[PDB]
Order: C-alpha cells, then structure tokens, then sequence
C-alpha cells in the first residue's frame, strides 16, 4: 500500500526485459562461430543491465524493505 | 507490487518446506538468545532484543522465526509491523518505585486503584505509563475510569487484551525417586543429575542439594551436571568428599551492624527513582526513560594483544565480569548511559545474577580532582557517606566485602594523581579484589592500559537503532519514516553517517522542533541540523571552539586534499593546540596502540566532507584576503567535469546548504569553467574514495564511459543534465537568481537539452531568458529509463505548472522505438508541446502501433513539422496522406523499405521547404514521372541520397540536378548506371561539389579526373569498390587528387593501383593540412605501407586523427617496421583497423607485436585500435593490458 509500486513493476517488467538483454548477452555468446555494434551493445547495454541490475534488485530491496 | 506476494510464496514456501522443526520446550533460555541474536548478519531495520522477547525465536539465518502458540516461520522483517504486535495479528519493584514519587495533585482519582489496575509512575508531574505500553501521560480529570482510560487514551497498548483477555528423602533411591518427576524440557542426562547430590523440589529448574543446600540457577539444555555445583558451590561437604580442593582446580580454570546496615542504607539509596533523568530529550523533554523507551548498542570486546575478541552484549558483560575495565564511546552519550543503565536497572533485578550484586559506585571525574576520597564526592554530589563510619572505615567496608563491589568510574582523561585513595586504589587494583569500570575516551586509553585485561568499545548498529528511536519517539509522523527507510536503500551508506546513537537528539529536534525536514528529507538538512546542534551544544563565542570548527574544517581540507583519512599527526598546522577542545568538541581523536607516529581517527569519514563544506562556506563568504584563495585553490584543484557528477554531487551537495551567496557565482563559475574535456574520465577514475553510492559510483563511471562510447553529444547531454541540475538546485537554493542570471545564460547556450522539468520551482524564475537552449529532446535507448531511475533515486505538469502561457518555445526532438503504444494522454502532452514549440524534429524507429498514434498526433497538430525519419515503417497509405497534406515540411529521410512509397513520393513533389530524402533499397526506372512537378518548386535542397536497382531516366536528373544552386553532401550508390556522360554533364555543370559520397556505383571513373580538377574546395570524399589500375588511375588520379589539398575525409577503394599511387598520393595527402579521416581498404601491400612509413616519419600529418589500414595482404615484422614509424611519430591519430584477413594470420611474430603494442602506447591521442584476425594469448593480454594502463587516454582496444 505504498503506491510507488505499480508502474515501477511495469518498470521492473522492463527490467526483466533487461534480463532478456541478459539473454541478448547469451545471444552474443551464442553468435561466435564492423563489430562496433557488438562493442556498444555488450559494453553499453552491459552497463545498462548493471544500472538496472542494482536497480532491479533495488526494487526487490524495496519489496524486501517495505513492510508487507 | 505483486512480486512481494509471489516472492512471498517463493521464499516463504521454500522455507516452509525447509525448517518446520521446533523444540518448543527448548527455546526459552536468555543467554543463547542474546548470544545468537547478536552475532548474526543483522541487515534489517528491527531490534533483536524485544524480538528475542517477542514470543518467537530465530537462529541467525535470514530472519525466519517460529513460535509455540502459532507455529509458523516468519521472515522478511520490514517497516512498521512491530513483531510483538505481529505476534498477535499473525496468530514487585517497579510498581513499588512508581507510587514512591506520588505528588499531591492527582487525588480526584485514588492512587491505590491505580495500583490495582496496572500503572507505572515515571517520577514527573502526575504522568503514567503501563509496563508494556510506552505512553506516559497526564491530563487527569474527574471521573477517569483508569483501566477504561487505558482502553480510551490511545489504542496502542495491546497488553490490555494480551493480559486481560524432602526430609525423609535423604538417600539416592528416594532422591532419585524424587528425580522420577523429571521435567521434559531438560535433555541433560538425568542419572548424572541424580548422582550430582541434589534432589528435586517442585518448580521449574531449581534443585536442592542435601549436604550444603545447592539449588541455584543456570540450568539449560546443553549444560554439565557437576560443573555449576562445583564452581559455584565449592564448599559442599558431600562434594568435598567427592572432589576436593585439588579437583576443583579444573573448574577454577573453567570459571558488623555498621557494615551490614551501611549496605542496607546504601542499598536503599542506590535505588533512586529520580536517578533516571537524562537530557537526551533535552528541549523536547518527552515523558519517557531511555531503557524502556529507547534501544541499545553492543560491545566490541577487544583483547589487549590485538585480536578483536568478540562482540558481546549487555548480559554478556555480566557473565564474565572484569575486575578492572575500560570502555570507549561518547561522554554524555552511551558510556554514562551505560553506567546509569547499570545502576538504574540494578534497581530492578531481572537478570538471574541480579539482586546479589552488592555495591555499585557511579562516578564522573570530569568535574573534580578533589584530593580527598569517598566522603568528599559521596557527600558532595550524592546524599552522604556516613559519619559514625569513617571515610577510611567506609573504605574498610569496601576492603572487607570486596568480592561483589562494582565500580562505575568515568573520565580518567580529566584526572591526574591528585585524589589520594582513588588514584592509589587504581594503581594498586589488587588490594581491592573488586570489579572496577571506567569510561575514558580513545585519546587516553594508554594510561588505563597498564591496568586492563580487555578493552570494550561502544558502537552503534544503525541498521535498527535509528529506526527504533525515530519509530518510538516519532510515531506521530511515520510517512517521513517511510522516507527514511526508502532512503536507506536509495542511499545504502546511511549507516556510514549514523555513528553515534545518542547524538540523534539533533534529529529529534529536527522533527519535533524543526518541521522543515518533513518536506525536505535528504541528508544535508539532517546533519546540517546536527552541526547546528554542535553550535547550540557548548554555546560560546568565537573561541577556538569556533576555530576548532574552522581548523578541523581545514583538517577536512587536508582530508579531501590528498584523499587522506586516517591522518599522520604531522601537519597540525591546521588545528594544533588544546586537544581537550577538539576531543571535547569531538571532531577527531587518535590511535590507541603503538604506531611510529600515532594516527588520528574520525567519528565519520564522510561526515568529514561535511566539515569541509563548513570550511568551504567559511572559505566562500568571509574575508577575501587569501581565505577565499584557499577555497578557490582547492576549488580549482577539482576541475574535471566527469568527476563533477559524482564528487561534486556528494561534496557540492554538502555545499548546497549554507546559503550565503557571497562567492556562489565563483563556484557556479567553476561549474561553467568545466568545458569539453576527455581526461576528466580518468581524473575521476584514478581517485580512491567514493562516498555514498560507492560501487554504484564505479557503475556511474562505467555508464558515462558507455555514453561517450556511442554518442559524444548524448554523453555531454547527460553532463549538461547533471551540471544544469545541480547548478540549478545550488542556484535557486543559493538565491543568486538575479545576481548570476546572464552568466547562467552563458551556462545554457549551445547545450542540447532533453526535456526534464519536475524541479520546476528551481527553474521557473525566468524561463524566457532560460529558454534559448540549442535543442530539446524526448525519446521513448535505456538512457531515459536510467534518468527515470535518476529522479527516482510529469512533463506538462512541471511544464505548464512552470508557465501558464509559454512564449517562443524552441525546436523539438523525437525518437520512438518498436515497443510503443498509442496512449492518448501523452499525445495530449504532445499537443501541448507542439502548440508551444517552434517546429518538430521527429524520428521513427520501427514503431508499430504508431499509425493509430500518428492519426491523433497530426489530428491535434497543425502544419508545422520539419523533420521526419522513416526508419522501417509499415508503409500504409492513409498516414502518409496525413503526413502528405501538411505543408512546410523540411526534412524526410527514407532509406529502409523495399516497398516503395508512390503517393507520398509524387505528391511529395508538390510542396516547398523539403531538403532531406533517401532512396536506399527501392528500385526505380520509371517512378520519376511527377518529379518534374517538383522541378518548378524547390531550389532549396540539402540532402540527396539515391539508390535504384537499375537505370532510371537521366535527362530530368541532369536537367534539374544541374539546376541546383545550393549543393551539399551527397550519397549515391549501386546501380547499373553505365552513363558517365550525363553524370559528367551534371557534375561538370555545377559549383559546390564539396561532400561527395559515391560509394560503389557501377561507373567508369574517367569523369572524375575531369570534374575533380573543376572543383578544388572539396572536403569529404567516399568511394567503394571500383576499377583502379596503377598507371591510368594512379597517374590521372595522382594529378586530380594531387591538386585537392582542401580535403578532410578520404575513403579510397579496392584497386591493383600499386605503390606508385602511394608515392604520389601518400605524398600529396601527406603534404596537405586540414585532414582528419583516411582509409585505404583492399589496398596497401607492404611497400605502400613503407610509403606510409617513410612518409609518416617526417610529419606534415599532425592534423590527422582517423585512419584505416584494413585488408593488407600480410602484416608481419614488416608491419612492425612500417607501423613502428607510422604508428610512432604522429601524436594526433586515433583510428586503426587491422582485420578481415580471417583464417590464420598468426604469422605476425607475436612478441614483436607486443613491441608494436609498446609502439602504439607511444601514441598519446589514440582511442580505437582494432587488432582483429589473429590469436592472442595470456601474455599479450597482460602486455596490452599493462601498457594500456600507462596512459589511460585510450579505451578502445578491440580483439
């Protein structure tokens, strides 16, 4: 009943889609056998999954930190 | 939202199938509880003490408790659900000392019916609280039905309903016959307890020996049968005939009417009820104590020969008592609270060793040095010390009953050898076999250390103590408590500033006496109020109290100067003298054990930065001789903008208090002093300390490095967002809004801004001046989502609440992605901002569900649209009729679909203004029919980029493309043209051919050696794979390119034009300035890179930054020579590809390649080297790693 929650877990649904960007890292390790695209996606989107990884367990820290 | 309920099924059901086992006859022991409710993980916000007294039990794993009445596991202890209350919703002396202080006023209601209804009196004016309620109140009227008042004052107390609703057996067969009534809760071996010489009595776990009479306590589930009776009854005669004095030695290594009546008088006096009073509610003065109404801290028990021994608790102090002991903490705070805790709770007697301690002695020696013993201070600050009993006879009453005498000595740090019996008692501590305590700070532990066995340290646990105090004392306001706990994980170093639990009274006055924190709860208000308490506490004039503030402020300048935290005690030129003022002030202290020169320590390392903020406003709004040259001096030692976000966020947000504004234009001038730089990256990344979001700060460097990795203007756009944001907070809170406004207009211009207005009250001061920004940007990649996280650490709300009637709003920017819906509310926001702005920039990125969004968007909008990007649409007719019917279009880029627009094309040939196209992957021989409808319209065209699949009609193209007066960049590629004569006519009949992209069209380049001499001011030329021999194109393009010294970007393809073309062409491009990009793909065999080697030795090259040697025939030690000089002597280059020779190119002499990595590390200004198409190993990974870390100016090595 804090109501900083609903679009923040549609946002966490998008953060699980950054988990699907973790599956895009699995696609990049799947796709081994010019590459500046893979450079910016792996490094930049890895930094974005880090930001939304601490900021994805951080709303898990909200739910494991708010009294319910 | 729901993920705590589904995850509640996940871990609560995963734990429900795991640890159901509960021995509900075992978990009642206190020592195992406060032992194992101490040293567990402790990361929650909940007190383990009264959760060990809640009715549940727990081991030390992640919080899963169980019970005996409602047997269920419960964990995840979070806000506001008190587990004693959650126990309910998930299912002699105190009364005596109460009415002792009974006043004269309250007698309309009798005190004895208050005695017969459960009331506790707290020793103030007529105020009561129950033993388990916590609310002391007065408000006594007539007819106060007392228990019904208790159900009628406040509904907080659920103790309301929780409480309302042998002589013939003197042989071991008869003793054992009494032992056959054995209690179930004891799994200890019963037969050895029979043979221990006892017999049972009839209650819980006491037991009665027959020889001496041993019965006593400490009976639990894993004890020893003999041990307690030996080491606590060493004179049992049957045990004396069982184990004599040489046999009690292992247990020894395991663990008068004036004197007696004196003990009765002092025992009657040391249970003082008014002794409870503390100034922890100083001016707040809340009706409550500090034990039943306040939580506790723990013990860092440290051994004298440096192991950190344990972290004991307060009953664990009582278990193995110390005959002489020192604790460190804060005077006024916890240490004297620990001593008065011992005496006042020694007036209670609940612990199973209490009531049998004999004579405690509370003493604070900071006031006195009175060269006289017991009668001086017991007759001085207390009632009296007896006259019939002499002062030495009182000391004889000490030295006749020594074994249970407990001392509460305070502050030897303000004591010398002047008191006689005191200091000779301390220096001869054997001569009284007593327990001595003392509470000296960490400046003078060394004088006590000669007389110590172990050291004790008081330490706050700010996981749960701050929310217990702010919970219990501020249940009046709990939404800002929600702000506190949500702030605990937005700012995970909140424990890094809460470092003393009984100087949180400044926070208490900053809730009840300063209500401004209820709407302004961030950190600097809080410890600004703590600093304001440090001005209020010890209220004095401009002494070195104040120069201790400023002088330890420049100790903090030395603190963040060279990032030194635990000091050297060499440079006391900052503060220096009268250490009693600095430790009494308590802004610092020193080291305990040996160092060579001892080491200063702080109460809080990040709190020191707030001291440097006090130093900064002291060096910002004061005497302008050299003081603000010192604040200007260190304020110019921090001059890198990528460090500015994090370091200027924390530290300059500490500066965002103290609003004085006498040189706030100088520090926001330092915010404007930050210009386009690159070395700021490792200027931040080299530093050590990062304050509050510390691994997150490492991540901030990773993401901002990711921002510069892709887009230079989006990286600097985020830099503009944080600089204009923190400069906006500092500007509005500094109130320099008309003092610095045109300088802020210098701080605005040129920067492209994405639309963020929710700090609108900081910004709306004068938006018309604050409106001449370069660009405005909205998008819907992960950058804006991270910015949602950044304020989370709307548009028309702050934007129209900003301005009721906006004026002359500048141009706009749109990006959309493929995951976009068509919600009409944000389309109304688009209606407002399109009604406001000049015109729109507009980018379509794979956006499906936008047809149903572009119909109401253009329906709400009028005919003012400039830029539309058509990235991979559906290409339906109606929305491009609706886009079609709006005039004044200026920009349309079309490069994606194989499906070709027809009505949008031939009807796009009607209007005026259009300057952008594109025709990639379409195919048109005959679509050009209403293009001569455009041919009367527009001599205004600035982007032409055509692709066909085959030959079109070229007479119209040579006609009106000949009729262009305003030429520009061109992209032309890829069809069966076979006409160099029409293109020779149109390129020969024009004027401004200075950015030509002719990447790979089927074409004969005989034209280019004729039309390239016609125009000399060309700057950018791109060509993909063509025919290129070594005498025709090399000599004729050696002349034609030879007379073309104005070029900047060169892309030459794919010929057997061989090293004579490197002689003349590498000669002339070597000898022309203003050149940046250079590319030799599919060419340059090793003698041509001899030409770039000997050419690249002499120079004339210093403008160049970008260069590509992709597709050699073979790179080897030859390439080590050629890329040795050519990758040596040219300190501006940044681009290199060596790649796509894909199968086996480890013929490179890899260790000489490591020497080539030394050679690339000679180059200062490089960024991206691409070392593809060969194997590395572990070794050259370590080599290019270590020599990459020599100068870190480069970041892009790509394998």
């Amino acid at each position: 009943m804090a109501q900083v929650i609903n679009t923040n877990v549609a946002s966490l649904t998008a953060q699980r889609n950054l988990g699907v960007s973790g599956n895009m890292m699995q696609t990049s390790i799947q796709r081994l056998s010019e590459m500046a695209s893979l450079t910016k996606n792996q490094i930049l989107q890895q930094a974005g999954t880090a930001m939304l990884a601490q900021a994805n367990s951080l709303p898990q820290s909200v739910l494991s930190l708010l009294g319910r | 939202a729901f993920q705590v309920a589904k995850s509640q099924e996940e871990e609560e059901h995963k734990e429900r199938m795991k640890m159901k086992k509960g021995f509900n006859s075992q978990m009642r022991s206190e020592a195992k509880r406060l032992k194992t409710f101490e040293t567990y993980d402790t990361f929650r916000s909940w007190t383990p003490q009264e959760m060990a007294a809640a009715g549940f039990y727990h081991t030390g794993v992640k919080l899963g408790v169980q019970c005996f009445c409602c047997s269920l596991i419960l964990f995840g202890n979070s806000l506001r659900k008190l587990p004693i209350e959650r126990h309910k919703k998930l299912r002699e002396e105190a009364r005596l000392e109460s009415f002792e202080d009974w006043p004269f006023y309250a007698h309309g209601t009798s005190p004895r019916v208050l005695s017969a209804a459960g009331f506790v009196f707290t020793g103030k004016r007529d105020t009561v609280q129950c033993f388990s309620c916590g609310g002391s109140l007065g408000n006594w009227e007539e007819g106060d039905d007392p228990w019904k008042e208790h159900a009628k004052w406040f509904p907080k107390c659920e103790f309301l309903q929780s409480k309302k609703s042998d002589s013939v057996f003197a042989n071991e067969e008869l003793r054992m016959d009494m032992f056959k009534d054995w209690p179930q809760e004891s799994p200890v071996g019963v037969e050895a307890l029979v043979r221990a010489g006892f017999f049972y009595t009839g209650k819980k776990d006491i037991v009665r020996c027959f020889s001496c009479g041993g019965c006593l306590e400490k009976w639990a589930e894993g004890d020893d049968p003999m041990e307690d009776h030996i080491k606590f009854f060493p004179e049992c005669v049957f045990l004396q005939t069982l184990k004599s004095s040489a046999e009690v030695i292992p247990t020894l290594q395991s663990q008068f009417q004036e004197a007696r009546s004196l003990s009765e008088q002092l025992r009657d006096n040391y249970t003082k009820a008014t002794f409870r009073h503390m100034n922890l509610p100083e001016v707040c003065s809340s009706l409550g104590t500090d034990h039943l109404l306040s939580c506790d801290v723990s013990i860092i028990s440290k051994h004298i020969s440096q192991p950190v021994q344990e972290a004991l608790t307060i009953p664990e102090v009582f278990s193995n008592l110390n005959s002489v002991m020192c604790v460190e903490g804060e005077t006024g705070s916890g240490k004297t609270t620990f001593l008065k805790r011992i005496a006042f709770l020694w007036a209670s007697g609940c612990c199973p060793l209490l009531y049998r301690f004999q004579l405690v002695f509370y003493l604070s020696l900071s006031s006195i040095t009175p060269d006289q013993g017991l009668a001086n201070i017991i007759c001085a600050q207390l009632l009296g010390a007896g006259g019939c009993i002499s002062e030495v006879c009182l000391s004889s009453s000490i030295q006749q009953l020594q074994h249970q005498v407990l001392f509460l000595l305070d502050d030897y740090s303000g004591l010398a050898s002047l008191p006689q019996a005191l200091h000779t008692l301390i220096t001869k501590n054997y001569l009284s076999r007593t327990c001595l305590l003392i509470a000296v700070h960490t400046n003078r532990v060394r004088d006590i250390r000669l007389y110590l066995g172990t050291s004790l340290e008081i330490q706050e646990f700010p996981f749960y103590n701050t929310v217990s105090v702010l919970r219990k004392f501020f249940s009046h306001d709990i939404i800002c408590v929600e702000k506190l706990i949500i702030y605990f994980i937005d700012n995970k170093d909140l424990q890094g500033v809460y470092k003393t639990p009984l100087f949180v009274a400044a926070v208490c006055t900053d809730w009840i006496q300063n209500a401004s924190a209820q709407d302004k709860f961030q950190d600097v208000t809080l410890f600004q109020s703590y600093m304001q308490y440090l001005s209020l506490k010890y209220k004095a004039t401009a002494e070195p109290l104040q120069a201790t503030v400023s002088s330890c402020g420049q100790l903090a300048l030395t603190g963040l100067f060279s990032s030194c935290f635990e000091f050297n005690s060499d440079d006391l030129a900052e503060a220096g003298v009268d250490e009693d003022e600095k430790l009494t002030t308590l802004l610092m202290s020193k080291f305990t054990a040996q160092r060579l020169r001892p080491v200063y320590r702080f109460l809080g390392p990040l709190f020191q930065e707030f001291l440097a903020a006090v130093r900064l406003t002291e060096l910002l709004s004061s005497d302008r001789q050299e003081d603000q040259d010192l604040g200007l001096y260190y304020l110019r030692q921090i001059d890198s903008p990528l460090k500015a976000i994090n370091s200027f966020n924390i530290f300059l947000y500490y500066v965002s208090s103290h609003s004085s504004s006498k040189a706030a234009p100088t520090v926001v001038s330092h915010l404007l002093q930050l210009v386009d730089e690159k070395e700021s990256l490792e200027n931040m990344s080299e530093n050590e300390d990062y304050m509050k979001l510390h691994p997150q700060t490492f991540l901030w460097f990773q993401f901002v490095r990711g921002l510069w990795l892709v887009s230079p203007e989006s990286s600097s756009s985020f830099v503009s967002e944080h600089l204009l944001r923190l400069a906006l907070i500092f500007a509005y809170e500094s109130n320099t809004v008309a003092e610095c406004s045109p300088f802020i207009l210098q701080f605005l211009r040129g920067k492209t801004l994405a639309l963020r207005v929710l700090n609108l009250q900081y910004f709306r001061d004068h938006p018309e001046s604050l409106l001449l920004l370069r660009s405005l940007k909205v998008s819907i990649f992960a950058q804006d989502e991270e910015i949602i996280k950044n304020y989370e650490n709307d548009i028309s709300e702050g934007y129209w609440k900003l301005s009721p009637k906006p004026c002359k709003i500048p141009k706009l920017e749109v990006q959309v992605n493929n995951t976009d819906a068509a919600d009409q509310a944000l389309l109304q926001v688009l209606m407002e901002v399109f009604s406001a702005s000049q015109s729109i920039e507009f980018r379509l990125f794979n956006s499906s569900g936008f047809l149903e969004s572009i119909c109401p968007a253009l329906e709400l909008s009028k005919a003012s649209v400039t830029k539309c990007s058509m990235s991979r649409l559906e290409l339906s007719r109606a929305e491009q009729e609706l886009l079609l019917t709006l005039p004044a279009l200026q920009s349309l880029e079309v490069s994606e679909t194989n499906q070709l627009p027809e009505q949008l094309f031939h009807n796009l040939h009607k209007f005026l203004g259009l300057k952008e196209l594109c025709v990639r992957l379409d195919g048109k021989p005959d679509v050009l029919s209403v293009l001569p409808g455009e041919f009367p319209n527009l001599h205004h065209m600035e982007k032409l980029s055509i692709r066909t699949s085959t030959e079109s009609d070229l007479s119209k193209l040579v006609k009106f493309i000949q009729n262009f007066p305003n030429l520009h960049v061109f992209h032309l590629k890829c069809d069966f043209l076979s006409n160099c004569e029409s293109l020779m006519a149109v390129l020969a009949s024009c004027k401004k051919l200075r950015e030509i992209e002719f990447s790979g069209r089927c074409f004969e380049a005989m034209t280019f050696v004729n039309i390239l001499p016609n125009f000399v001011s060309l700057k950018i030329l791109n060509l993909k794979d063509q025919q290129f021999p070594d005498k025709e194109t090399s000599e004729k393009f050696a002349q034609a390119l030879g007379s073309l010294r104005n070029l900047e970007e060169l892309l030459v393809p794919t010929g057997d034009g061989i090293h004579q073309v490197a002689k003349l062409i590498v000669r002339q491009c070597l000898q022309l300035p203003c050149l940046r990009v250079l590319t030799f793909h599919d060419i340059l065999d090793d003698d041509s890179v001899i030409e770039i080697a000997r050419a690249a030795t002499s120079g004339g090259f210093q403008k160049l930054e970008n260069l590509d040697i992709s597709m050699n025939h073979k790179i080897t030690e030859e390439g080590y020579r050629n890329f040795f000089q050519a990758l040596d002597n040219l300190p501006n280059l940044q681009e290199l590809n060596i790649c796509r020779n894909i199968p086996g190119r480890i013929q490179v002499q890899a260790t000489t390649v490591k020497a080539l990595g030394q050679c690339v590390s000679r180059l200062p200004s490089l960024i991206r080297l691409h070392m593809l198409s060969w194997l590395l190993d572990e070794e050259d990974m370590k080599v290019i790693n270590d020599v990459k870390e020599r100068h870190p100016q480069s970041k892009r090595l790509i394998i």
